[PDB]
RNA sequence: CCCGCAGAAGAAGCACCGGCUAACUCCGUGCCAGCAGCCGCGGUAAUACGGAGGGUGCAAGCGUUAAUCGGAAUUACUGGGCGUAAAGCGCACGCAGGCGGUUUGUUAAGUCAGAUGUGAAAUCCCCGGGCUCAACCUGGGAACUGCAUCUGAUACUGGCAAG
RNA sequence: UAGCUAGUAGGUGGGGUAACGGCUCACCUAGGCGACGAUCCCUAGCUGGUCUGAGAGGAUGACCAGCCACACUGGAACUGA
């Protein structure tokens, strides 16, 4: 580009987008389950992986993983999520708050606790 | 807000002597100096260059006996400070009043030292001085109150401060139980080991 | 004193005329210098001015909705 | 068409310089024969010379140390399309001061160092190095 | 009116006054006109606790300012 | 001479079998007073590699006139995809450069100077993009030669 | 430390695409099912009306991994 | 804030250890359960999953998520490209616009120089002072890269006149 | 979003205001604004500053201080410096 030509028309920033477009920029949201399934990952990897789709207050309808061993989730359940990708799991941005509203901790968890909601022993 | 665990640990994993015990009795005589500490201490892996940096800084810290947060306080000021940030990094740490009161010879080991600036024992220019972050001045005089003239502990340390070789920037009258901090130390008269340009590195980054 | 140099643009209004001055400026982010122009519309007591004329101005009272400059001389006639 | 002379006498010596020509010849002009002072005061070419009347002709002669052409670099800074002008205070170092900036002042084209020691600022018209 | 008065600076429980001169309408650590001098009424032994612009405070003055009871009492202990 | 070790890459032939791998690196050698040099070495297993890097980075040395352990003045160097950009500094400042440039600035003995790296950071690249950088450089005592002047007219 | 799979047996119904497969169970449901890693790396084809061993799970009872083709 | 009393007495957790990235072993599980920022890990000897022992990093906090700038020379003024990687309109003419060979005079708009006024205080920065230190508070300076006016300079660009 | 404007642009004279002024009215003229982006639509309180960055930039305007706007929603005046 010359000169006068970006005098006629300035450089154009590039608009990043987020990957988390249902938290609106909150660290978290409230919702409430309407169905919780199993689904199975992308090739390489191989599992029946624990997922819920969501209706959040903001009236947006995510999928949302369930992270740790075993959980008591149902329909209609209260929980809170929190950003971030499953890899192997098309479309799922969003993981569940292990240990806030009616989602439990994991049972019998000794190291990481803090990040599956588990009190001291 | 201090390190209360196993002292020699800290030694071997830096592999020398961070002068963590009084020196009544030869390091290697209480703990496996040459080897690294735990399981697989014997092996000794070959380190990156951010792993050298690394121990450079952490060596300084355990020396001194300063948490991180503290320490970065102390670069950013010597950073600031007009001539050598790698030089006026260290004259910082001697600056320190559980520093000074070690190495005028008043306790056996910096925490030893820590214990007596924190429990009402030192003053410095006549006033009671408990942070063991106090910046000591030029022309300073440090000394021991007249409560803890009679410690058992102060007159031992002294003895031992006999046999280390004597800070030529400090100057004590061990009878009357007080020193005065003359000047700044140079980097001259601190230690050669350290290498503090990997500090400045590491902080660099 | 204080007065603006300019050109007549318009002279289709009863004892007021329209001047446009013309200024040389460094552009904020590309540092070219840019021509740009200021339009004011002048008053005229004697409508002794036509398009193309060089005139001499100056800021004086509010005269009317848009006026708040004055004709100090003409400095070449068209 | 030619919308800048002194960038064309900047690619001359530049181009000459390259191909070890002894000598480069162009069209004068008075600014020209200016910048030439400028260069031949600074040591960057031997010597120059204007020849003819009605069209006349600038010659310079290079130089060469030691096989090297002298003249490393030399760069149009000011230019039709995107004029620079710089205060006294804001007068560019080429090189660290090894090189010179070549400014026309209200007191004539000149070096940078030369401007400085003026309380002058300037066009800045080229970098030498 | 014009008047010449404290606003409160410092910390918590180490108030520090600026003397300043305001239109008496505005909020005590708001808009002025000019500073005067400073109060430090906890201040040290060799420090200094209390600096006028009597030259100054004299102009304000003259031009009809009013002064608070408590920078007239400042101006007298400096006016030993 | 101090001697460093910037990278090695383990590297594929195919063949009517399979693969044949093979081991490649890239060292330089300097003396710490303004002389580099760097070489690259290829051998069935990495020690032998090395070897002989170490071998072609001795007889490759060129010269750099430094100024009391920092650059004459700013510098910039290119080869293939590599554009590295170095400037002098203060005492004290260190070597504030990455990758391959570091390894470079130290040996050569360089303690304190500014850089950075442009375009491709590829090691091979960006080596010899730094040690053209650093031999494309004036000295007061060059430039006063070329222009037929003295040290002291020049600055 | 893993909780229990139950582990049902049923006949494949229709092959899907990439080792999917839908299997009616004995219990008279219908389970869309994948084959396990064991098999798939082993290399025992499945087709249409193989009888199978179906690992199933509490979490999906529409979900399962074929285990064994008898 | 000071003095006395009693007794080590009342006071340590959180993340991590395949590479990037400081820190490795055993047992359980067997592409399952699970991990994951990216690359990836798990199909029987898993330093990558879960537990344990050991270790590393921070510490009254430690992690995770969200959000901005950085690294990103990845919108490139400083500071990028367009034969084949994304990118030369199918080709021309041409109004607005951008740019303009060479000499002299004149002007002084751009430009340059000096001065004056202004650019609130706080904030940032420098040298000091005060709270046992620090944070914090505070004296003075510097800075506020700007804007306006006046007086000058005339090389370069512009205007005007003649070539 | 490419055309917009009729108290619209200017004039003369009454009225009006603390005050200049289409501020208002009667008449007269036919203007005024716009690719140096008017008009229209969307978003938004502005600044000292703040965060980031070597810098040039980018993001931001919570606390403190300056300026502006609003007081359940839409109108209106009265009293008074
Ligand atoms: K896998
Ligand atoms: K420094
Ligand atoms: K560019
Ligand atoms: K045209
Ligand atoms: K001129
Ligand atoms: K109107
Ligand atoms: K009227
Ligand atoms: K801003
Ligand atoms: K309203
Ligand atoms: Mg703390
Ligand atoms: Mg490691
Ligand atoms: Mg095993
Ligand atoms: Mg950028
Ligand atoms: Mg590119
Ligand atoms: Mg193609
Ligand atoms: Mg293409
Ligand atoms: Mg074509
Ligand atoms: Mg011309
Ligand atoms: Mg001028
Ligand atoms: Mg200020
Ligand atoms: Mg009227
Ligand atoms: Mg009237
Ligand atoms: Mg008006
Ligand atoms: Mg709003
Ligand atoms: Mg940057
Ligand atoms: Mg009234």
């Amino acid at each position: 580009a010359t000169v006068n030509q970006l005098v006629r028309k300035p450089r154009a920033r590039k608009v990043a987008k987020s990957n988390v477009p249902a938290l609106e920029a909150c660290p978290q949201k409230r919702g409430v389950c309407t169905r919780v399934y199993t689904t199975t990952p992308k090739k390489p990897n191989s599992a029946l992986r624990k997922v819920c789709r969501v209706r959040l207050t903001n009236g947006f309808e995510v999928t949302s993983y369930i992270g740790g061993e075993g959980h008591n989730l149902q329909e209609h359940s209260v929980i809170l999520i929190r950003g971030g990708r499953v890899k192997d799991l098309p479309g799922v941005r969003y993981h569940t708050v292990r240990g806030a509203l009616d989602c439990s901790g994991v049972k019998d968890r000794k190291q990481a606790r803090s990040k599956y909601g588990v009190k001291r022993p | 807000a201090r390190y209360l665990g196993p002292k020699l640990k800290l030694s071997r994993r830096e592999g020398t002597d961070l002068f963590l015990k009084s020196g009544v009795r030869a390091i290697d005589t209480k703990c496996k100096i040459e080897q690294a500490p735990g399981q697989h201490g014997a092996r000794k892996p070959r380190l990156s260059d951010y792993g050298v940096q690394l121990r450079e800084k952490q060596k300084v810290r355990r020396i001194y006996g300063v948490l991180e947060r503290q320490f970065r306080n102390y670069y950013k000021e010597a950073a600031r400070l007009k001539g050598n940030t790698g030089e006026n990094l260290l004259a910082l740490l001697e600056g320190r009043l559980d520093n000074v009161v070690y190495r005028m010879g008043f306790g056996a080991t910096r925490a030893e030292a820590r214990q007596l600036v924190s429990h009402k024992a030192i003053m410095v220019n006549g006033r009671v001085v408990n942070i063991a972050s106090y910046q000591v001045s030029p022309n300073d005089v440090v000394s021991i109150r007249e409560k803890a003239k009679k410690q058992s502990r102060v007159k031992a340390a002294l003895e031992l401060a006999e046999q280390r070789e004597k800070p030529t920037w400090l100057e004590v009258d061990a009878g009357k139980m007080e020193g005065t901090f003359k000047r700044k130390p140079e980097r001259s008269d601190l230690s050669a080991d350290i290498n503090e340009h990997l500090i400045v590195e590491l902080y660099s980054k | 004193i204080r007065t603006l140099q300019g050109r007549v643009v318009s002279d289709k209004m009863e004892k007021s005329i329209v001047v446009a001055i013309e200024r040389f400026v460094k552009h904020p982010i590309y540092g070219k210098f840019i021509k740009r122009t200021t339009k004011l519309h002048v008053h005229d007591e004697n409508n002794e001015c036509g398009i193309g004329d060089v005139v001499e101005i100056r800021e004086c009272r509010p005269l009317s909705k848009t006026k708040s400059w004055t004709l100090v001389r003409v400095v070449e006639k068209a | 068409s030619m919308q800048d002379p002194i960038a064309d006498m900047l690619t001359r010596i530049r181009n000459g310089q390259a191909a070890n020509k002894a000598a480069v010849t162009m069209p004068s002009s008075k600014l020209k024969v200016a910048i030439a002072n400028v260069l031949k005061e600074e040591g960057f070419i031997e010597d120059f010379k204007v020849e003819g009347d009605t069209k006349p002709e600038l010659e310079l002669t290079l130089k060469y140390f030691q096989g090297k052409a002298v003249v490393e670099s030399i760069q149009r800074v000011s230019r039709p399309g995107l004029r620079i002008y710089k205060r006294k205070d804001e007068l560019p170092k080429v090189m660290a001061g090894l090189g010179i900036a070549v400014v026309s002042t209200s007191k004539g084209v000149m070096t940078d160092r030369a401007a400085r020691q003026a309380g002058l600022g300037g066009e800045i018209i080229c970098y030498v190095a | 009116m014009v008047t010449i008065r404290l606003a409160r600076h410092g910390a918590k429980k180490r108030p520090f006054y600026q003397v300043v001169v305001a239109d008496s309408r505005n909020a005590r650590n708001g808009r002025f006109i000019e500073r005067v001098g400073f109060f430090n009424p906890i201040a040290s032994e060799k420090e200094e606790g209390t600096r006028l612009d009597l030259d100054r405070i004299a102009h304000w003055v003259g031009q009809g300012a009013t002064i608070s009871d408590r920078v007239a009492a400042l101006i007298k202990e400096v006016n030993k | 001479l101090q001697e460093k070790l910037i990278a090695v890459n383990r590297v594929s032939k195919t063949v009517k079998g399979g693969r044949i791998f093979s081991f490649t690196a890239l060292t330089v050698v300097g003396d710490g007073n303004g002389r580099v040099g760097f070489g690259y070495g290829k051998a069935r297993e990495v020690p032998a590699a090395i070897q002989k890097a170490m071998e072609k980075a001795r007889r490759n040395m060129i010269n750099v006139a430094l100024n009391n352990g920092t650059l004459q003045h700013p510098v910039k160097g290119v080869h293939t995809g590599s554009r590295v950009f170095m400037q002098p500094a203060s005492e004290g400042t260190g070597i504030i450069a990455g990758g391959a440039m570091r390894a470079v600035l130290e040996v050569a003995g360089v303690h304190n100077v500014l850089a950075k790296a442009y375009g491709s950071t590829n090691p091979i690249n960006v080596v010899r993009a730094t040690i053209d950088g650093l031999e494309n450089m004036n000295s007061p005592e060059m430039v006063a030669a070329k222009r037929g002047k003295s040290v002291e007219e020049i600055l | 430390a893993k909780e229990d799979n139950i582990e049902m047996q049923g006949t494949v119904l229709e092959t899907l695409p990439n080792t999917m497969f839908r299997v009616e169970l004995e219990n008279g449901h219908v389970v869309t099912a994948h084959i396990s890693g064991k098999m798939r790396k082993n290399y025992i084809r499945i087709l249409t009306g193989d009888k199978v061993t179906v690992e199933l799970t509490p979490y999906d009872l529409s979900k399962g991994r074929i285990v064994f083709r008898s």
